[PDB]
């Protein structure tokens, strides 16, 4: 917007962290699954 | 020091009984005086063995703390505390950087110390096992009276008494004996009881009957003797010292480790000081000049590599534990793969160590029995009525019995009370005719004449199990020729017939052939006594010939031997196909040694000794060109008068070598001879007479079930199930781990470049620091760890058992070709991918690449809270630093992303991934966990403080993707060239 | 030689020359495409400069400006940087209707010169006289520090509204058009005096938004002179200058995030 362009200097680092941690966890689980296919 | 002990012993068995007493101030009848014995005790010292001085574990741990990488990491750790000290004095720095980084680095050294300490293990209790062979007490005659004393109180000169069941307390001169037999397997590896008597019977004291040795035991009878040697001075006490004293030495794998440590340490100190001066010339304060150096150290040293090696070794040892192959020393996991020569004991190693029936001669025909443990062969005969007649004599004319409670274990494995030949016959009949006890119940023995030294035969009279007869049957066995002189008829295919010169000659032929096979041959015959001349109550006199022992019916011959283990012939061939030379080294007699050599394939068909040529051509042995003989059989008595140079010529000039009737020191000498030629040597054995050889071997392998305690103490590896096929597996595993270590090392080293280059450009370019010191440790200690380990699970790219053993002088674990690829090619591509993401982060925040050159001065200036970017905006100190640390984070993640491809390319040295596939589940696990770790380290809240890791925007993750892909393509194209032309260019330049 | 023969030494050179040449050419290619995705007038991200920093002219050794009044070369270090900044706000530097403009001598509202486009020439910036900075060689005794708000493209600094309570409660509250700056230390052993545009202790909103170096060169950002004529002497005084606003925030880590950290000591 014009004088109300506050969103330009903002970033949702909170969501990014939530998503990043979700991904890291799921990649960790997936890895266990493939490894445990025989121990 | 031990050169004296490598020599054959000198003795006094040639002296008379009386003469021997003068030498030791002793009485043949009364024995020593209580006072004289105590005097000699203080004089000579105790009848005991002293363990050699060991190196304390303290010094062993700390010796690892100073090996190249640890030295550089120490210089870094201290240089951290240096810069910290210089700070705490000058400008009060409330930070924790240099202090904490110095603590972290010192911990890395200590923990890395534990890993190398675990790898360099030496579990040795040789002298302890020997000490277990000296009895607690001994029986001596002192002041004309026998008393039990502490065996350590035994001295040279006293009168000792032994009987069946006790250990020889010391080396004795036999002066009196009654039916005494002894088990000399300690000195020979052969357990057949040897008679002991006062009479001298051989110039060689290790063969004479009037000497009994410490480390052996009396098996039966009784004997008295004069002590000639005590403690360390006994024949086997010296073997003990020799074995326990032998310098261990460095393994092939250990030598390789130190070698690349020098290389990497070299480049580290090079670039280290090369840029330390390069910085001072650029006008950098010593305050900074050291900070850069610390970074250089951390970049160059692969912090997690030595521990990777250890884990890869451990994991390989775990797989072998699961095939009944125990590894006592982690490094011995690889030595077997580098082995070019095997020196093998015969008895209990190549062989089962059990007299077993091998052949039978009946119906004018040679039949072969199955000698294998698990009986993997086939039948020979069942139909012939002759067989049942021979079978009956083998069961009936036999005094051997199975021990109680064995019905659970297989026939051939069960313990038997009796001599070896009777046990063999027992197990033979029990196997192919069912319960022998049944045959001995159906035919009650009424009278017998046990085998006599003079008679050379054993006879028995039984009540024929037949109801229509129920009469008296005579059976006998003995020396083949003696049995022949007592026969008139031969049971041919059922019916008897006169013994014509024809069948008599066929007997001699059969007899000579079986004997030529190194087999012990016995004759078997029977005689159905006439009914009218022998009533149902007729008494037979065993003392005086009350019955005919002539004109009997010859039934057949039976031959026997201590046979090879089932898997042994095939394992020997497999070792030989892998280009490993196999030598036999045995305490056993030459005829037996040679026969098993041919049986297992040590001596291949057609190959001759000089003696074979001479007999065939009917010419003198001196007339034979010795170069025409590729095979040789050396008796220990001849070995004794040969110099090592002459032993070296024997080793060089023959492909098929048998060393027979060797002493324990002689086995050591043969091993050393092989090593002297530059060969990596394995020893396989099971007896205490293998202990020195096992110790000196680059790798000693002991048998687990049949092995003596001493042998297993001297070994690096134990075959817990006595499965000789495990050697073949071991060499295969050893070769595979050697290749996979290269892959894992290249992988680990490759990521050094993207950690070095940022620090260099930081100096030469004056740009903001692309990657931090902490960030490097997150890679080498964090992300790269599981992937690097996973390479240990790689399958072979080709048939590794088809290639020759590596040349330890030329074929190195880390060579110039590895460095060229890891440092010069792939690592360089990784460095760029790192920098790219760095320029991306900065440029998208307002600092375009052009304006970055020569800005670090203002960038690092803590007091400038208004640096202008390319767009004209002003940044405080902490604001721009957040972007900088975000650059460290994405550079870090870029390494991870480019290591994805590197992990896949390091999978194979030659083959394509499209050929080898992706069947390594640990590797895939590594990829997922590596990425999970990196994401966690970036996105987890609080990690921005502890590690200076900042959250990355999604687009950031993909910066290095095009570089990750170029790596995959590049290496795939390169290896395509290797395969397409075995010529050499790409091969001799980059082929690890 | 060391490794190989001359023929081999050559081939290994011909390879790495072509190899590294290609790699350099590829690296450059990826840099090209990166630049191609970026604007010339505005950076892709601005969340890392977001809350504006407040920086001053006196180059602090360590957020500190200690000196002796009874000594000449004791403050000549801080006068060097003070001069460096103000030397830019010269009238001879601001000449003609291009590219400067005379703007309200009293704090006014924002000025939009269109978009971040080159569809116009150099966007005309408001003039600023260093003569608006009353009282301030500089203050040889009791310094005359000069404040500054960090430039951010398209940033509209918004003052706080007088809805509730305020630190400098309602005094000279030019609510609609001034971004205030109140310095503080309890510990009240000083004498705060502020100088600026229109005589206000703030930043005139008519200098915003900043259009960037590419679209606005020679642009001048508003200054706020602060004088501490403290009646005290020979002691470290921790003085913090704070700016207030809707788009202004602070951090415990970044001690320059919309605030000062000055340790004055007139040890004379
Ligand atoms: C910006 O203004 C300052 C004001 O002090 C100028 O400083 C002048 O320097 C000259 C020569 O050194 C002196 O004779 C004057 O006394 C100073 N003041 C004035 C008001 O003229 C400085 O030169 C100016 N800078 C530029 C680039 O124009
Ligand atoms: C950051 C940049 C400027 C550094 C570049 C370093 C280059 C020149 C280095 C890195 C790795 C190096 C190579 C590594 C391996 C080998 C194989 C060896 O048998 C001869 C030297 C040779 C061929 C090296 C020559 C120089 C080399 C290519
Ligand atoms: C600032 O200077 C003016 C003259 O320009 C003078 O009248 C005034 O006293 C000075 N103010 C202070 C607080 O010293
Ligand atoms: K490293
Ligand atoms: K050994
Ligand atoms: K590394
Ligand atoms: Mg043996």
């Amino acid at each position: 917007e014009g004088p109300d362009n506050d969103e330009r200097f903002t970033y949702d680092y909170y969501r990014l962290r939530v998503v990043g941690l979700i991904v890291a966890a799921v990649l960790c689980v997936i890895g266990i699954i493939i490894l445990l296919a025989g121990k | 020091l031990d050169e004296l002990k490598k020599e054959v012993s000198m003795d006094d068995h040639k002296l008379s009984l009386d003469e021997l007493h003068n030498k030791y101030g002793t009485d043949l009848t009364r024995g020593l005086t209580n006072a004289r014995a105590k005097e000699i005790l203080a004089r000579d010292g105790p009848n005991s063995l002293t363990p050699p001085p060991t190196t304390p574990e303290w010094i062993k741990f700390c010796r690892q703390l100073f090996g190249g990488f640890s030295i550089l990491l120490w210089i870094g750790a201290i240089l951290c505390f240096l810069a910290y000290g210089i700070q705490a004095a000058t400008e009060d720095e409330p930070a924790n950087d240099n202090l904490y980084l110095g603590v972290v680095l010192s911990t890395v050294v200590i923990v890395t110390g534990c890993f190398s300490y675990y790898q360099e293990a030496k579990s040795s209790r040789i002298m302890d096992s020997f000490k277990n062979m000296v009895p607690q007490q001994a029986l001596v005659i002192r002041d004309g009276e026998k008393s039990t004393i502490n065996a350590e109180f035994v001295v040279a000169g006293d009168l000792v008494e032994v009987k069946g069941g006790d250990r020889i307390p010391a080396d004795l001169r036999i002066i009196s004996a009654h039916g005494c037999k002894v088990d000399n397997s300690s000195l020979t590896g052969e357990s057949e009881p040897q008679t002991r008597s006062p009479e001298f019977s051989s110039e060689n004291p290790l063969e004479t009957r009037n000497i009994a040795f410490f480390s052996t035991n009396c098996v039966e009878g009784t004997a008295r003797g004069v002590v000639v040697y005590t403690g360390d001075r006994t024949v086997m006490g010296r073997i003990a010292t020799l074995a326990s004293g032998l310098e261990v030495g460095r393994t092939p794998i250990a030598i390789e480790i130190e070698h690349f440590i020098h290389i990497i340490t070299g480049v580290a100190v090079f670039l280290g000081v090369s840029f330390f001066i390069l910085s001072l010339i650029l006008g950098y304060s010593w305050l900074e000049a050291v900070i850069f150096l610390i970074g250089i150290i951390v970049a160059n040293v692969p912090e997690g590599l030595l521990a990777t090696v250890t884990v890869c070794l451990t994991l390989t040892a775990k797989r072998m534990a699961r095939k009944n192959c125990l590894v006592k020393n982690l490094e011995a996991v690889e030595t077997l793969g580098s082995t070019s020569t095997i020196c093998s004991d015969k008895t209990g190693t190549l062989t089962q160590n059990r007299m077993t029936v091998a052949h039978m001669w009946f119906d004018n025909q040679i039949h072969e029995a199955d000698t294998t443990e698990n009986q993997s062969g086939a039948a020979f005969d069942k139909t012939s009525a002759t067989w049942s007649a021979l079978s009956r004599i083998a069961a009936l004319c036999n005094r051997a019995v199975f021990q109680a409670g064995q019905d659970n274990v297989p026939i051939l494995k069960r313990s038997v009370a009796g001599d070896a030949s009777e046990s063999a016959l027992l197990k033979c009949i029990e196997l192919c005719c069912g319960s022998v006890q049944g045959m001995r119940d159906r035919n009650p023995k009424i009278v017998e004449i046990p085998f006599n030294s003079t008679n050379k035969y054993q006879l028995s009279i039984h009540e024929n199990e037949k109801s229509s007869e129920s009469r008296y049957l005579l059976v006998m066995k003995g020396a083949p020729e003696r049995i022949l002189d007592r026969c008139s008829t031969i049971l041919l295919n059922g019916a008897e017939e006169p013994l014509k010169e024809d069948m008599k000659e066929a007997f001699q032929n059969a007899y000579l052939e079986l004997g030529g096979l190194g087999e012990r041959v016995l004759g078997f015959c029977h005689f159905a006594l006439p009914e009218d001349k022998y009533n149902e109550g007729y008494p037979f006199d065993a003392d005086e010939p009350n019955f005919p022992t002539t004109d009997l019916c010859f039934v057949g011959l039976m031959a026997m031997i201590d046979p090879p283990r089932a898997a042994v012939p095939d394992a020997v061939g497999k070792c030989r196909s892998a280009g490993i030379k196999v030598i036999m080294v045995t305490g056993d007699h030459p005829i037996t040694a040679k026969a098993i050599a041919k049986g297992v394939g040590i001596i291949s068909e057609g190959n001759e000794t000089i003696e074979d040529i001479a007999a065939r051509l009917n010419i003198p042995i001196g007339q034979v060109n010795p170069r025409d003989a590729k095979a040789c059989v050396v008796h220990g008595s001849d070995l004794k008068d040969l110099s090592t140079e002459v032993l070296d010529d024997i080793l060089h000039y023959h492909t098929e070598i048998v060393f027979a009737r060797t002493s324990p020191q002689q086995k050591l000498i043969i091993v050393e001879g092989c090593q002297r030629q530059g060969a990596i040597v394995a020893v396989t054995g099971d007896g205490v007479n293998d202990s020195p050889a096992l110790k000196k071997a680059d790798i000693g392998v002991a048998m687990g079930i049949s092995g003596s305690d001493v042998s297993k103490q001297a070994a690096d590896m134990i075959l817990l199930d006595d499965n000789f096929a495990s050697i073949v597996t071991g060499v295969e595993e050893g070769r595979l781990i050697f290749d996979n270590l290269k892959k894992s090392i290249a992988y680990t080293l490759t990521s050094n470049i993207p950690e070095i280059t940022p620090f260099l450009v930081f100096i030469i370019g004056n740009v903001p620091l692309p990657l931090g010191t902490v960030t490097i440790l997150c890679i080498d200690l964090g992300t790269d760890m599981v992937p690097a380990i996973s390479l240990a699970y790689e399958q072979a790219e080709s048939d590794i058992m088809k290639r020759q053993p590596r040349n330890p002088k030329t074929d190195k674990l880390v060579n110039e070709r590895l460095i060229s690829m890891a440092y010069g090619q792939i690592g360089m591509i990784q460095a760029l991918g790192g920098f790219f993401s760095y320029f991306v982060i900065l440029a998208e925040n307002g600092f375009l690449p052009m304006d970055l050159i020569g800005k670090r001065v203002r960038w690092d200036d803590r007091w400038i809270s208004d640096v202008e970017d390319s767009f004209g905006q002003q940044w405080t100190y902490e604001q721009r630093k957040i972007v900088e640390f975000t650059c460290h984070t994405s550079f870090f993640i870029s390494i991870v992303v480019v290591q994805w491809a590197d992990l896949i390319i390091c999978k194979t040295r030659r083959n394509s991934i499209f050929q080898q596939g992706m069947k390594n589940k640990i590797l895939i696990f590594g990829l997922f966990e590596e990425t999970a770790l990196a994401a966690f380290l970036s996105y987890c809240p609080g990690t921005d403080v502890a590690l200076r890791m900042y959250p990355l925007k999604p687009s950031w993750w993909f910066c290095a993707f095009p570089y990750s892909l170029i790596i995959f393509l590049y290496d795939e194209m390169r290896r395509f060239i290797i395969r397409r032309s075995p010529g050499g260019w790409v091969e001799q330049e980059t082929y690890y | 030689f060391l490794g190989r023969t001359g023929s081999s030494w050559f081939k290994i050179f011909l390879f790495y020359l072509i190899f590294y040449g290609c790699l350099a050419g590829i690296f450059i290619g990826t840099i090209q495409v990166l630049l191609l995705t970026l604007s010339d007038f505005e950076p892709k991200y601005q969340d890392r400069v977001a809350p504006p920093g407040l920086s001053h002219a006196p180059y602090a050794i360590k957020t500190e400006i200690s000196f002796s009044i009874s000594n000449p070369k004791s403050y000549e270090s801080f006068v060097k940087s003070m001069h460096k900044l103000m030397d830019l706000y010269n009238e001879s530097s601001q000449a003609g209707n291009s590219p400067f403009e005379d703007c309200s001598d009293t704090p006014a509202d924002y000025i939009k010169r269109g978009d971040l486009d080159d569809s116009q020439g150099q966007k005309k910036a408001c003039r600023f006289s260093r003569m608006w900075l009353k009282n301030c060689g500089y203050a040889e005794g009791k310094p005359c520090v000069v404040a500054k708000l960090n430039r951010i493209i398209g940033f509209y600094p918004k003052p706080l509204k007088n809805t509730t309570d305020l630190p400098e409660e309602l005094q000279a509250n030019y609510n609609q058009y001034v971004l205030p700056l109140r310095c503080a230390a309890r510990e009240k052993i000083g004498s705060i005096e502020y100088f600026g545009l229109g005589g206000y202790a703030g930043f005139p909103l008519q200098y915003y938004p900043y259009y960037g170096k590419r679209l606005q060169k020679k642009y001048l950002q508003p200054l706020l002179a602060i004088q501490f004529t403290n009646l005290t002497q020979n002691m470290e005084l921790r003085i913090e200058c704070k700016v207030y606003g809707e788009n202004i925030d602070y951090s415990e880590k970044d001690r320059f995030r919309g605030r000062f950290e000055v340790k004055i000591e007139v040890k004379s």
